[PDB]
RNA sequence: GUCUACGGCCAUACCACCCUGAACGCGCCCGAUCUCGUCUGAUCUCGGAAGCUAAGCAGGGUCGGGCCUGGUUAGUACUUGGAUGGGAGACCGCCUGGGAAUACCGGGUGCUGUAGGCU
RNA sequence: CCGUGGAGCAGAAGGGCAAAAGCUCGCUUGAUCUUGAUUUUCAGUACGAAUACAGACCGUGAAAGCGGGGCCUCACGAUC
RNA sequence: ACGCAGUUUUAUCCGGUAAAGCGAAUGAUUAGAGGUCUUGGGGCCGAAACGAUCUCAACCUAUUCUCAAACUUUAAAUGGGUAAGAAGCCCGGCUCGCUGGCGUGGAGCCGGGGUGGAAUGCGAGUGCCUAGUGGGCCACUUUUGGUAAGCAGAACUGGC
């Protein structure tokens, strides 16, 4: 009662059914896994750039429209 | 012993004896030269070799049987010390055997089908040399007729050739008498040694 | 049945080849990694610590982690299903730069200096990259010889 | 006419390899010290051979290493004992030599009745100045060919101090 | 006839590394000294290299790129007499005074003179360097002792203490000093102030003139053939951490040449090999024409 | 035209032998009282400066051994794809493309960054 | 004196290693506690093993740094 | 114009098979020559003596014969990954409790400038539910075991 074992025959033909996909795309890349001190650097880093940033870019753009 | 009808044409990979094999019994063939051994590169000038057509496997008798036939062929033709034949192959691929009826179907099926070693035989490539025998010039004949009784004997389709090179060395017969008196060739023993000029001088100050 | 370990085929692969038995070259170390920069993986029998697989060797990955004494590659790797790109940490002993991005922002910032000349002088450049073209119809020459006769050798063994 | 390459005396090896641990290798190690002044260094293993009673990592041998004036006292001595004569398979291809004695009373130790007879053995290397560059540890660095020491510089180094004699036989 | 000594061992002989050959390197505290961790990815790792020569000691600080090595300064012993030191340049004096010499340097090459003064005062005490808020940080620097082996009392300690009473932030520990106990876990500052001063050479040189004058006139000649006397060495010393800390400007020398140039000899070309190759051919079969007669 | 300290390239830069080295510099060297660790100031540390380039070191040379590079080997051994090609088989030949290595011979044997000093 | 791994690294082999990962010496348990991520067989599930991290207490070292077991590849186990 | 490809090209890395080699490491293996260090066996000068010498073995030197799926200095063809742009460059400025000689470095955030950036073909992405399948075979080429099989077992592609 011995019956094959094994094969990769009969394989690449199905995987070619469908065009093997790569995942291709993913703006704004996905942020876990990265060193939790840089994470601890940059979410205090960004909520203080939503504190913060108002005036001065306020008045550099300001400056920037009157010189061009 | 198995005829050579079942040990052929090349199928396996090389299986030599080795830490792998252990079990390999002794090689039918232990000696490669018969003629006169300690001869010089002056005495026999010319030589012919025997080119393989088949890739093929030579076994360790049948390279026994050879060169008892050409050995007898020679010492009849030439006498002693007036040849010298040297075979080229060497035996190292180790066949296997499988045998059974160790008449009756009670001993062992295909169960463990791995070959104890039985004898040894030589791959033999396109073009590769059998056998070689340097002789005098009157002896070109001889050589012809041994390695034609010979040729029955080993199995398969193969020619013969005369070589151009003076005897073993890989340099011509028609440089060598021009130039190994004036420069480079100096005779060791059987063997020639080649000398470049890319030398330290202390060799050329021993010579001339 | 193969007994799928790790590095079960990599009698040749994780070697030094020849000549090269002995400590790393400080070089490899001094390198700049930064994220998004494309890499290639090579690993090293010296450092027997963060090699990351024999199937990721010869591959190239983009950088998106770097830490203290090592990097994290993100490594398009096929399997029986479909590519994934699978996050590794890797070492920076295995790791070197691949000159292929290099080679095209060479030509990026080529492309960009002769748009300049070409906005500036009103020169029509043609600055895509064309392939090998078809040989024109130049002139050949043959003054002073014949063309020399060639014909084939007898054979001999 | 030669600047600064003078052959001295570099060091001086004292070795007793007693055939068993205890009381006998003590007293030899206590007879090194009536020597030099100085303890001794106990040797060990890398061979067991069983044959007379010796095993692993058991103290066999007593030696010391003596440079200076001390060493060219003790080298006066031996010589002495030896009265100028060695042999000419005594000195080394390297230039160094040695040689070794009997009756280690000779050399002007009064023998306690507790200690007993022992052999001693003498070797002496030759030195030159500049043969700490494969000794130093920053820059380990080769003797040299013109500057290293021979067997004819060694016998004829013998001949002319101390005048010694060469024994061909 | 005895041994197969060498004949491949040519052909498969794996050389080790050029500056390991010369024996300047070890690569094995290299390779952890030099190369900085990469969650920085540009920040310049500095190293005091200490190295001991006879007749000079070379204090200097450097950074490392791919390319090579980058030196931001570097101090010397044989400018001292320029500071003041006139004699003694390889002790652990003209250590500390080559510590403080280069610390001062760089810290004006920097432009960091008025603040971070150090310690002023020589005690000997562990005075480590800290960081005022509000102002340009202390500058962080690591130890490079090389091949020698590091024992207490080894004068790179003292090109150390020179570094750190200068003003450098490098850590350490007070058990290297000279001073310390190998017994007892507690330091001296006395014996290490007087050791930075070296009133022992001093007693050393009144031991030699109190007990054998031949070896004060053998030993200790260009100290006594100028002057040495030692309340003008502990004068001296005092003087010269003053003169090193109001001027560290570094002047430099014209030098610009006086260009002629015939030492050493160059290679011989292919054509003259060859043809010295080839009179070497003619004057032995010369001879062999000529002494097989004669 | 050079050397010293730290190096990058890791034998075009190693090994054997023979010559050359003016000025700095590198060293061998002169000795253990303090710091120091050993059987031994031989090794490591400590304060030098009477000699020397003999050695280390820097150059040059050996029809030098190795290393690298280039011809020959060689469009040869191999090899993607093809045939109702040959041959009983063993293999071999052709179309289209890619195409390696040893003996043999020739050429080289250090290039440079930072900082500092001598003609 | 020559000595490029021709020895040794606990064991079967492979890779790697010379002022070393080998031998000797001095201290020490980082073979510690805790949360995530990734690799390995893979269905991209688990176990086991491993890697880079992060937070405490530390050991060694002059410091750089190294160490959360064995130079790496195996030496081990679900519900109730 | 967004984008994609069982494809090629342009650059960039990766491998260790075919081949070839072992006068190159490891393992085997053949024969001759030269040399004198060394012990082992014969012979001569002869009380005996490395006192001298003939012969042999081992060793060394330079050669030479033949190989290695679990050897390799070298090293193919075929093959695998990546890039061939607006998600890319350049300029100016804020934030950081990360790092730190330095407004030093690195990440994030904001504003502005120019899209004609290899060939060929194709209009693409994505979500849910589920049947059947889980006994295969044959053919060129590369191979494992066996003497061989219409035998048993693998790789690519194609067919039943
Ligand atoms: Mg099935
Ligand atoms: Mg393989
Ligand atoms: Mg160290
Ligand atoms: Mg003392
Ligand atoms: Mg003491
Ligand atoms: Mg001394
Ligand atoms: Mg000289
Ligand atoms: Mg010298
Ligand atoms: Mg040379
Ligand atoms: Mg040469
Ligand atoms: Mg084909
Ligand atoms: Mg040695
Ligand atoms: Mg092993
Ligand atoms: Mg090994
Ligand atoms: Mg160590
Ligand atoms: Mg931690
Ligand atoms: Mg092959
Ligand atoms: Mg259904
Ligand atoms: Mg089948
Ligand atoms: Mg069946
Ligand atoms: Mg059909």
């Amino acid at each position: 009662a011995k019956s094959k074992n094994h094969t990769t025959h009969n394989q690449s033909r199905k995987w070619h059914r469908n065009g093997i996909k790569k995942p291709r795309s993913q703006r704004y890349e996905s942020l876990k896994g990265v060193d939790p001190k840089f994470l601890r650097n940059m979410r205090f880093a960004k909520k203080h750039n939503k504190k913060g940033l108002k005036k001065m870019q306020a008045n550099n753009a300001k400056a920037m429209s009157a010189r061009a | 012993r198995r005829p050579a009808r079942c040990y052929r044409y090349c199928k396996n990979k090389p299986y030599p004896k080795s830490r792998f094999c252990r079990g390999v019994p002794d090689a039918k063939i232990r000696i490669f030269d018969l003629g006169r051994k300690k001869a010089k590169v002056d005495e026999f000038p010319l030589c012919g070799h025997m080119v393989s057509d088949e890739y093929e496997q030579l076994s360790s008798e049948a390279l026994e049987a050879a060169r008892i036939c050409a050995n007898k062929y020679m010492v009849k033709s030439c006498g002693k010390d007036g040849f010298h034949i040297r075979v080229r192959l060497h035996p190292f691929h180790v066949i296997r055997i499988n045998k059974m009826l160790s008449a009756d179907r009670l001993q062992t099926g295909m169960r463990g089908a791995f070959g104890k070693p039985q004898g040894t035989v030589a791959r033999v490539h396109i073009g590769q040399v059998i056998m070689s025998i340097r002789t005098k010039l009157q002896n070109k004949e001889h050589v012809i007729e041994a390695l034609r009784r010979a040729k029955f004997k080993f199995p398969g389709r193969q020619k013969i050739h005369i070589s151009k090179k003076w005897g073993f060395t890989k340099f011509n017969a028609d440089e060598f008498e021009d130039m190994v008196a004036e420069k480079r060739l100096i005779p060791d023993g059987c063997g020639v040694k080649y000398i470049p000029n890319r030398g330290p001088l202390d060799k050329w100050r021993a010579l001339h | 049945t193969n007994t799928k370990g790790k590095r079960r085929g990599t009698r040749y692969m994780f070697s030094r080849p020849f000549r090269k038995h002995g400590v790393v070259p400080l070089a490899t170390y001094m390198r700049i990694y930064k994220k998004g920069d494309i890499v290639d993986i090579k690993g090293m029998g010296t450092v027997q610590k963060g090699m990351p697989h024999k199937c990721y060797h010869g591959k190239t990955g983009r950088v998106y982690n770097v830490t203290q004494h090592a990097v994290g590659i993100v490594v398009n790797k096929q399997v029986k299903g479909k590519i994934l790109a699978k996050r590794i940490n890797v070492r920076i002993e295995h790791i070197k730069h691949s000159k292929s991005r290099d080679s095209f922002l060479k030509r990026v910032k080529e492309n960009d200096q002769k748009k300049k000349e070409a906005k500036e002088k009103g020169t029509w450049v043609q600055l895509k990259r064309q392939p090998a073209p078809p040989r024109e119809a130049h002139f050949v020459r043959t003054n002073g010889k014949e063309p020399e006769l060639l014909e084939p050798i007898p054979y001999e063994f | 006419e030669n600047p600064m390459r003078e052959l001295r005396i570099r060091k001086l090896c004292l070795n007793i390899c007693v055939g068993e641990s205890g009381d006998r290798l003590t007293r030899a190690a206590k007879v090194l010290e009536q020597l030099t002044g100085q303890t001794p260094v106990f040797s060990k293993a890398r061979y067991t051979v069983r044959s007379f009673g010796i095993r692993r990592n058991e103290k066999i041998a007593v030696h010391c290493t003596v440079r200076g004036a001390k060493a060219e006292e003790i080298l006066e001595k031996g010589l002495k004992v030896r009265e100028y004569e060695l042999r000419k398979n005594n000195f080394s291809d390297t230039g160094n030599f040695g040689f070794g004695i009997q009756e280690h009373i000779d050399l002007g130790i009064k023998y306690d009745p507790s200690i007993g007879i022992y052999g001693l053995d003498f070797y002496v290397v030759l030195g030159r100045p500049g043969f700490s560059i494969a000794d130093k540890k920053r820059r380990t660095g080769c003797i040299g060919a013109k500057h290293r020491i021979s067997k004819e510089e060694a016998m004829r180094w013998f001949q002319q101090k101390y005048d010694g004699i060469i024994l061909p036989g | 006839v005895k041994v197969v000594k060498n004949k491949a061992y040519f052909k498969r002989y794996q050389v080790k590394f050029r500056r390991r050959r010369e024996g300047k390197t070890d690569y094995y505290a290299r390779k952890r000294l030099v190369i900085q961790d990469k969650n920085k990815y540009n920040t310049p790792k500095y190293r005091m290299i200490v190295r001991v020569t006879n007749r000079d000691i070379i204090c200097q600080i450097a950074y490392a790129r791919i390319e090579g090595d980058m030196i931001v300064c570097a101090a010397y012993a044989h400018e001292l007499p320029k500071y003041g030191v006139k004699v003694g340049l390889t002790n652990y004096a003209a250590a500390y005074c080559t510590g403080l010499l280069l610390a001062r340097r760089l810290l004006n090459r920097f432009g960091m003179d008025k603040i971070y003064e150090g310690q002023v005062e020589v005690t000997g005490d562990e005075y480590n360097v800290e960081s005022i808020d509000g102002q340009p940080g202390a500058f962080t620097c690591y130890l490079d002792a090389g091949l020698a082996r590091t024992t207490t009392g080894n004068k790179v300690f003292g090109a150390l203490k020179g570094a750190v009473d200068g003003g450098l932030s490098i850590p350490h520990s007070t058990k290297r000093f000279p001073g310390y106990d190998s017994e007892s876990k507690e330091f001296n500052a006395e014996v290490h102030r007087k050791h930075i001063m070296g009133q022992n050479v001093a007693d050393y040189m009144r031991y030699l003139m109190e007990e054998d004058e031949d070896a004060y006139k053998k030993q200790f000649s260009q100290y006594i053939k100028n002057s040495v006397t030692p309340d003008m060495m502990e004068e001296m010393y005092k003087k010269a951490h003053a003169a090193i800390r109001e001027n560290p400007v570094y002047e430099k020398k014209p030098k610009k040449e006086v260009k002629k140039k015939r030492w050493n000899r160059p290679k011989m070309s292919l054509a003259q090999k060859k043809d010295r190759v080839a009179q070497k051919k003619a004057s032995f079969l010369r001879a062999q024409e000529r002494a097989a007669e004669s």
